């Protein structure tokens, strides 16, 4: 067991997540209805701070002790 | 013990701790951490020690107990502010789970082996982002939530091509159906939709299959 | 070392030597006896027969003076070609009126006549009779296993009355015998009380509880009763399993003196004091006055014991090596000691007819005299 | 060829029979329908509440058959429509 | 002070973890705060537990330690008191039976026999209150419906060393059934019912079949749909005539749909491998049996340790379920690590490069590729196997593979020969019905034999194809190239993969030369396996594997030697080694080449030989039969890893090998390889164990009825080869 300073960051396996389209927003014409989406799968939509991937920390933060 | 130290004070085991990670020898950290725990249920360092094991678990990949280390903690502990990275830590948890020697290696897709880690990641991803939207973490989980959309939705686009060459055309039908019922908006769905207009000819649902004709029309570019 | 030993209960073998030997008489192998099994399967005397039995279902009446067989019979079934034959008979042995009365735990109850060991009658009962039966107008009094307690026509057995006591689900593998007088038969049970019953109808007369709950499962909030009440001028003495050791009155129970510390066995009355013998296999002697201590022995502790007897000035028990030994009645003090047996004993010692009776484990019966 | 080979039987959608089909009438509500057939397997998600059922059965690679039972409810839940259309020529 | 450890010692016959479930259940648990005082309270918590596990007498030494400040160790010591022993079980009541007819059905136990360890008399307080409804089931099942316990005691001895065991009950009648009749909904489904129902009038009433019948009327109405039927079987009772009425009630509820059918803990395994042997569709009413159906296919796809069912309800809805199916991987090597760990052991083919690689599953077109090594003493093989085993999601499995083996004999103790070979062979697998399939397929082959030290055999095959070569030398050599016909019925009910336990494989793989090829002839294989429980754990299990073989050319023509069926090791006929059992060499006297006295050129005229010569390898024949009997038991006292159920055998291996071409005629000083008779019989033990890296068997057995120059050996086995 020894680790050098980015295997610190890596999930077993790097971020082949990052390189991804983004989300589909389907639309349909009239006569249709695109059928009621559920909660239990959206996704909110934030404001991007911060950076992603090992280039953001996964160090556990310290509390005053 | 586990090359346990007689004792010391929790100063010096815990930044004792800290070269062990910093040296990344996660197992001598792991017994480390352990000692800590047993020895302080309630102390000083107890809910930082339970932190550092939640990582130690995490990056010698014992992540079984990881994950239940991690509930535990979040049982014990609803208050503390700093459980949004304990929730970005169990998301990444069950994001872990997804990965096999030999399939990583070989670059065949993840998609279509199994979906509960992938549910488990995604419910606790979501409820990092909408309940501490303004956490450091945030924007990686919402990348790592499109990701998981899609996980799902090829899993589910999977299922539907098996049915599809089995003839179980209400099965796909129904499914296709799950697959704008639950996130409707991913590449792999709106690839999906013809699976319907198929099904609904093999079983001489001519309106239905008009209705959906109306989509996929219609959104082989953005209108 | 996988197995299993727990030798603590080892008190050593006295270094007294006897004052006075009495007379180890004479001896005889009734049957297989009880090897394992405890019960209180001890033999009886009348009119200077001794009367004996077996659990494998063997009997037989035998001059008491040197144990010749007068008769003798055998109870159980009697193929027993592929397996052996279960017979189980249980209970001391107690006789009355040229009729030896005996339990078993196929729960037929028997009346043997002593003259040729002819079965008058038997009789199912409401359970397995571990008791020593007792007779009075016209009825066998027997207590069961199964919390019942019954009165039973002695000329053939029918029942007379019936009557139920509260149960635990785990107890001691005894039976507290009744005694009778005054009207009421009198008996306890391991729902930790004594009761009295009317022995005209079975009507409830009184009941009386003398409970130690303790801790925390059934052997521990509940307390086992198999002792004898006994009676003694018309103040009946009690005891129970870690129970309430007491004085009581006949009429309505009441409580004269308490005196707790209880044990399981037989306790021996005598004038102004009673003798018995701990769970842990202390030996006492109590003062009627409030059960003072009138003198308590080390000297005989934790390590396998009978039930006591006085005899002859001699507080007598015997052991699981197949010891006697005489214990004084003024002080405390061995008179003798002797081993009378290899197998060893577990039943009470009975004194009748001036003779001193014991069953072995194995069915070998002895007896001693002065 | 297809028929050269075996398959298991494939059954599809709602089971049906005359019987309970019958027990659709006009102006029924959709509790005392699910009450008659059951929960359909599918419903339209595009729009109008109209229900599907559908009997079909490809037994033995021989005879793909089914009754396919069309239901429409008016938004307040009140039946407008039936059709219990049988299938067209198979192959 | 806190408790800083607490020190366990003395548990001789408790189990470690309840000592510390105890504590943490009655507070003062680890790092808690001791009241010193309470160490007593503690040591009463403990015995407490030692009453529960049946150790009424024991004791318990709690020595609370000092540490540093404010921690202590807390030292408990254990004084096992005897654990407690029934002394008998005794029943009031009884006129029909005595008492070891019904303890017999217990679990409890009166006597161990002086003659055997049979199961041992501790007792359990919560042990006799399961037992005793073996003894009312069967009191209701000699149809006593009447039965009652009356009570239940249960005593101790006054040392409270000894049990014993008090059981009341009321015997009442053996009451006869008088008839069934059921009542409520049975969705018209009536006719099947009153099959099940069939019963006997004027029998003794039976309880168990009552349940039976319950359980049974559930399940039929399964096949239709209904997962969750009410039925009540509680009958009228006739005390005067000495009858019992079966009234059932039956609640045939719906035509429940499978809304979902989920796979849980598959992993490194598609979903369409295992979905695609279902048999309950999804969008499709519950069929029960066809999800029973699902969970064998999946038992017997062999990829799982323990697959598991659920038939969950549809929240919110009524009549929808989920179906799921649990699934543990087996281990084989196939997800982790490196292809295989491809380094294996044995004596068979030999110490093998025995390597793997799998589930390429290539450009996501929907096959498998992979590669296999098998590089030993006994041939220099690998091949290209492609493999869709549903190519056509319809059922047909297409596959194939090419292979080189530059086949070696004396390394696999035959006669010296040395053949060049490689081949392709082509396949499809048509399943049939529900259970039964039928491969199918082409291939050609090449071979170039060499070395052919001379003996009778090849010298009929050579000559039947015209070479008629000198006996001189052994280096001879010859070539074919040969296209082959090939298919193989298979029929399967073995319930699972590895280590079966019921139902049977047969495997009558047969294949032909088609005209145009070098050598005309044909070769048929029967392999079956016989797979019938004697225990309904099935840990005990006859199994019967068993094999024949046969071979004809055209015309007469001797079918290729190298192609000879063979026997002995331990897949075919353990105890003897590799091939050595059938006919031997039996080699010409011939001018041997390369000669040195270190070398056993046998038969060779170099030494002085003269004649015609028996040796003990050998070179097989084209008939053959075997039959391994052998019972499946239970490992020995091995069972804490116990789902990945090791296995182990008791078995006896008949079987033959021999030529209906061997001309005895010609050579009657030699022995008569031309009769099927003088059949092998062999018997020992086996063991088989499942490493990650690699699966391991074991085998040793005496060959009870050996023949002439048979390389018997008693104990053989391999490493890091399943297969």
């Amino acid at each position: 067991c020894s680790s050098d300073s980015r295997y610190k960051r890596q999930v077993s396996g790097d971020e082949a997540y990052l390189e991804a389209a983004p989300l589909a927003e389907l639309h349909a014409p009239a006569g249709m209805i695109l059928p009621v989406t559920s909660g239990d799968y959206a996704i909110p939509v934030t404001n991007g701070s911060g950076a992603v991937g090992k280039a953001l920390d996964i160090r556990p933060p310290a509390q005053p002790l | 013990s586990k090359e346990e130290v007689p004792d010391n004070p929790p100063n010096e085991i815990y930044a004792t701790a800290q070269q062990k990670l910093q040296d990344g020898n996660w197992r001598q950290a792991i017994t480390q951490l352990e000692a800590l725990d047993n020895r302080y249920p309630f102390g000083p360092y107890s809910q930082q020690v339970q932190l550092d094991l939640i990582y130690a678990y995490y990056k010698n990949a014992d992540l079984p107990l990881a994950q239940a280390a991690i509930d535990r903690f979040i049982r014990l502990n609803p208050t503390h502010p700093n459980i949004d990275y304990v929730m970005y830590m169990r998301g990444l948890t069950n994001m872990a789970l997804d990965d096999s020697a030999l399939q990583g290696f070989f670059g065949v897709d993840r998609s279509d082996r199994d979906p509960q880690h992938a549910r488990a990641a995604f419910s606790d991803f979501s409820k990092l982002v909408r309940g501490y939207p303004n956490s450091q973490y945030t924007t990686d989980a919402t990348k790592r939530l499109v990701f998981l959309k899609d996980r799902l939705a090829k899993y589910e686009y999977s299922v539907a091509e098996y049915y599809t060459e089995r003839g179980a055309w209400v099965a796909v039908v129904n499914r296709v159906e799950g697959m704008l019922r639950d996130y409707p908006d991913t590449q792999a769905t709106r690839d999906a939709l013809p699976l319907m207009e198929n099904a609904y000819r093999q079983m001489q649902m001519n309106a239905q299959a008009e209705k959906v004709a109306k989509i996929i029309a219609a959104n082989s570019s953005n209108t | 070392f996988n197995s299993e030993e727990d030798v603590v209960k080892m008190s050593p073998l006295p270094t007294v030597e006897n004052q006075f030997t009495p007379t180890t008489a004479w001896s005889t192998s009734v049957g297989s006896g009880i090897g394992n099994f405890y019960s209180n399967l001890h033999p009886a005397l009348a009119d200077n027969v001794v009367y004996a039995a077996d659990r494998a279902g063997l009997v037989k009446a035998l001059n008491a003076d040197d144990g010749k067989e007068i008769w003798s019979v055998s109870l159980a079934e009697k193929d027993g070609w592929f397996s052996k034959e279960p017979a189980l008979l249980s209970g001391g042995v107690t006789v009355s009126g040229g009729h030896v009365y005996i339990g078993s735990e196929k729960a037929q109850v028997y009346a043997l006549n002593t003259s040729d060991g002819t079965v008058a009658w038997q009789t199912k009962v409401a359970g397995e009779a571990l008791s020593r039966p007792v007779v009075s107008d016209g009825l066998v009094l027997i207590h069961t296993s199964n919390g019942q307690l019954q009165a039973l026509n002695e000329a053939d057995g029918a029942v007379k009355w019936t009557v139920n006591l509260d149960m635990p689900s785990l107890s001691l593998r005894g039976e507290s015998a009744p005694t009778t007088a005054f009207g009421a038969a009198v008996v306890g049970g391991d729902n930790g009380r004594v009761s009295a019953v009317l022995m005209e109808q079975g009507q409830m007369i009184w009941q009386q509880r003398i409970s130690q709950a303790t801790g925390s499962t059934e052997i521990d909030r509940l307390s086992d009763v198999d002792t004898t009440p006994v009676v003694v001028n018309g103040v009946v003495f009690a005891l129970a399993y870690n129970g309430n050791l007491t004085a009581l009155d006949l009429r309505s129970g009441q409580i004269m003196w308490k005196r707790e510390l209880g044990s399981v066995n037989d306790f021996i009355v005598d004038g102004n004091r009673i003798y018995l013998v701990d769970q842990n296999d202390r030996v006492m002697a109590l003062t009627i006055d409030g059960g003072v201590t009138l003198w308590t022995q080390s000297d005989l502790l934790h390590r396998l014991l009978t039930s006591p007897v006085l005899y002859n000035g001699n507080l007598v028990v015997g052991d699981s090596e197949g010891y006697l030994h005489w214990i004084n009645v003024e002080d405390g003090r061995f008179v003798a000691q002797q081993k009378v047996d290899s197998s060893g004993f577990q039943t009470e010692p009975v004194a009748a007819d001036g003779k001193l009776l014991i069953q072995a484990k194995d069915g070998t019966v002895y007896s001693i005299t002065r | 060829l297809e028929r050269v080979v075996y398959r298991p039987d494939i059954n599809q959608g709602n089971y049906l029979t005359a019987n309970d089909v019958s027990k659709i009438r006009v102006g029924m509500t959709q509790q005392q329908v699910a009450y008659a057939l059951g929960t359909p397997l599918m419903s339209d998600p595009f729009g109008t509440n109209t229900w599907f059922y559908v009997f079909r059965q490809q037994p033995g690679h021989e005879g793909v058959t089914q009754q396919t039972l069309t239901l429409t409810f008016n938004s307040s839940g009140v039946l407008t429509n039936i059709d219990n259309k049988p299938a067209l020529s198979g192959n | 002070p806190t408790i800083a450890s607490i020190t366990f010692s003395g548990n001789k016959s408790v189990k470690d973890d309840m000592l510390k479930q105890n504590l943490e259940a009655s507070g003062v648990r680890v790092g808690e705060s001791l009241d010193r005082t309470t160490i007593a309270d503690i040591e009463k918590g403990l015995e407490d537990f030692y009453y529960s596990v049946g150790k009424y007498s024991a004791s318990v030494k709690a020595v609370v330690t000092p540490l540093p400040r404010n921690r202590v160790d807390l030292k408990l010591v254990f004084q096992e008191g005897v654990s407690a022993e029934i002394q008998q079980i005794n029943i009031v009541g009884n006129h029909a039976f005595t008492t070891d007819e019904l303890i017999s059905h217990f679990q409890l136990r009166d006597e161990v026999p002086w003659w055997n360890v049979v199961g041992d008399r501790k007792y359990q307080k919560q042990k006799l209150a399961g037992d005793l409804e073996t003894l009312r089931s069967y009191y209701l099942d000699r149809g006593y419906a009447r039965f009652n316990i009356d009570s239940t005691q249960v005593s101790l001895t006054p040392d409270k060393k000894g049990i014993y065991v008090t059981v009341n009950i009321t015997e009442g009648d053996q009451y006869k059934l008088s008839g069934v009749e059921v009542s409520g909904n049975l969705a018209g489904h009536s006719a099947e019912i009153e099959q099940l129902t069939k019963i006997e009038p004027g029998e003794l009433y039976n309880g168990t079949k009552v349940t039976k019948m319950e359980d049974d009327i559930k399940k039929l109405l399964g096949r239709y749909g209904y997962a969750y039927p009410r039925v009540q079987s509680m009958p009228e009772i006739n005390d005067a005539d000495k009858t019992v009425k079966l009234r059932v009630n039956v609640d045939a509820g719906n035509r429940f749909y499978v809304r979902k059918i989920r796979f849980e803990g598959n992993d490194t395994s598609k979903d369409a491998v295992l979905r695609r042997e279902m048999r309950q569709m999804e969008g499709a009413w519950l069929g029960s049996d066809l999800v029973d159906q699902g969970k064998e296919r999946l038992n017997r796809l062999g990829f799982f340790e323990t697959v598991d069912t659920d038939t969950q309800r549809v929240p919110g809805s009524p009549d929808q379920v989920d179906v799921v199916y649990k699934v543990k991987e087996r281990n084989t090597g196939s997800g982790s690590g490196s292809f295989n760990f491809g380094i294996g052991y044995g004596t068979e083919s030999g110490v093998s490069f025995q390597a793997g690689v799998q589930q390429d599953n290539w450009l996501g077109t929907g096959y498998a590729v992979g590669i296999n090594g098998t590089k030993n003493d006994y041939q220099t093989y690998a091949e290209l196997s492609v493999t869709n085993p549903y190519f056509t999601v319809d059922g047909v499995s297409l596959g194939g593979r090419l292979f080189y083996n530059d086949f070696q004999a004396d390394d696999a103790d035959l006669s010296d020969y040395t053949n060049k070979s490689y081949g392709t062979d082509v396949t499809l697998g048509f399943p049939i019905n529900e259970y039964n399939s039928l491969r199918a397929g082409l291939g050609y082959v090449h071979n170039s034999l060499s070395n052919m030290q001379p003996q009778v055999a090849m010298w009929r095959y050579l000559y039947s194809m015209g070479e008629h070569p000198s006996t001189s030398d052994q280096d001879n050599s010859f070539k074919t190239d040969d296209f082959t016909f090939n298919y193989g019925w298979t029929y399967n009910k073995l319930d699972r993969g590895y280590f079966p336990t019921d139902g049977s494989r047969v495997n009558l793989t047969g294949k032909v030369t088609i005209p145009g090829s070098d050598n005309e002839y044909y070769k048929v294989t029967l392999d079956t396996a016989t797979y019938v429980p004697i225990d309904d754990d099935h840990k005990w299990v006859v199994l019967g594997r068993t094999r024949w073989g046969y071979g004809d050319g055209l015309g007469g023509k001797e079918m290729p030697f190298y192609e000879n069926f063979y026997a002995g090791g331990s897949s075919t006929v353990r105890g003897f080694q590799s091939n050595t059992i059938g006919p031997k060499a039996v080699y010409f006297p011939h001018q041997a080449s390369n000669y040195d006295p270190d070398y056993d050129y046998e038969c060779a005229t170099q030494d002085g030989a003269k004649d015609l010569c028996k040796s003990d390898d050998a070179v097989g024949g084209n008939a053959m039969a075997v039959a391994s009997l052998e019972f499946i038991t239970p490992t020995p006292f091995i069972s804490d890893k116990y789902a990945n159920s090791v296995r182990t055998s008791f078995f006896w291996d008949m079987g033959t090998v021999w030529d209906t071409n061997w001309d005895s005629s010609q050579y009657s000083g030699y022995p008569d390889y031309s009769d099927p008779s003088n059949i092998r019989m062999s018997a020992g033990i086996a063991l088989q164990w499942m490493s990650p890296l690699g699966p391991l068997v074991f085998s040793y057995a005496q060959p009870f009825k050996k023949y002439d120059g048979d390389k018997a050996e008693q104990f053989q086995f391999n490493i890091g080869k399943t297969w």
